[PDB]
């Protein structure tokens, strides 16, 4: 526990000295007003360019007691569009999975750049929800729509 | 890591008084983020406004601080921790908010 507790505060000390832009990482509040160092609420912007573009879409970030030896668990709340996502807003990514990609060198800062990444380069061989994978494999036209309604809706104003 | 031990009436200190008059003015931290070490990763205190004002007004006994808890203060704009040990105490007299051992 003290461990993963060492690591979160630098991880934070270092999130809070340089962020890229338009991203949100902070510790969740406890219900009584402290901040809980294990359980974070973060944000994602819609990378430029694409159809993901001027969305802001929120996450949170559950790190167990043997992080970093484990990856955090990370879920979008609410659950998107996307075929890597399961519809409980899980998050399917390889570098978030302890028998494969995850390393304990990898930072929360290239978590959530892993994550934005993903948004618009999905893994057609991990998909996590029917529906938006079956319409990016089947139609591409359609899917395109789907996410740029989507990437509207999230549009923080 | 460099430790001290600080005696106070738990339900008497405010959040606020731990932060300002304690640890900031005694110890000389510039903006300090404070832990309680319940192996919970519960941050009391936080360095970034705004968000552990709200529990300024709080008495330390309301989030569990008692007699032998530590807490873990962290400097922003230092490298410097200090682990702080609580000793409560009822006793300290009417002039004494706190006494460093």
């Amino acid at each position: 526990s003290g461990i993963a507790l060492s690591r979160l505060a630098q991880e934070r000390k270092a999130w809070r000295k340089d962020h890229p832009f338009g991203f949100v990482a902070v510790p969740t509040k406890n219900p009584d007003g402290t901040m809980n160092l294990m359980n974070w609420e973060c944000a994602i912007p819609g990378k430029k360019g694409t159809p993901w573009e001027g969305g802001l879409f929120k996450l949170r970030m559950l790190f167990k007691d043997d992080y970093p030896s484990s990856p955090p668990k990370c879920k979008f709340e609410p659950p998107l569009f996307h075929p890597n996502v399961y519809p409980s807003g899980t998050v399917c990514l390889s570098i978030l999975e302890e028998d494969k990609d995850w390393r304990p060198a990898i930072t929360i800062k290239q978590i959530l750049l892993g994550i934005q990444e993903l948004l618009n380069e999905p893994n057609i061989q991990d998909p996590a929800q029917a529906e938006a994978y079956t319409i990016y494999c089947q139609n591409r036209v359609e899917y395109e729509k789907r996410v740029r309604a989507q990437a509207k809706k999230f549009a923080p104003s | 890591k460099p430790e001290v031990t600080v005696r106070l009436n738990v339900h008497k200190v405010t959040v606020l008084t731990l932060q300002d008059k304690i640890v900031k003015e005694k110890f000389a931290m510039v903006a300090p983020d404070v832990q309680i070490e319940d192996g919970k990763g519960t941050i009391l205190i936080s360095s970034e406004e705004g968000e552990t004002e709200a529990n300024n007004h709080k008495k330390l006994s309301e989030f569990g601080i008692r007699n032998g808890s530590r807490l873990q203060a962290d400097d922003f704009l230092q490298d410097y921790t200090l682990l702080i040990n609580i000793l409560h105490s009822e006793d300290l007299g009417k002039d004494v908010e706190f006494e460093v051992v």
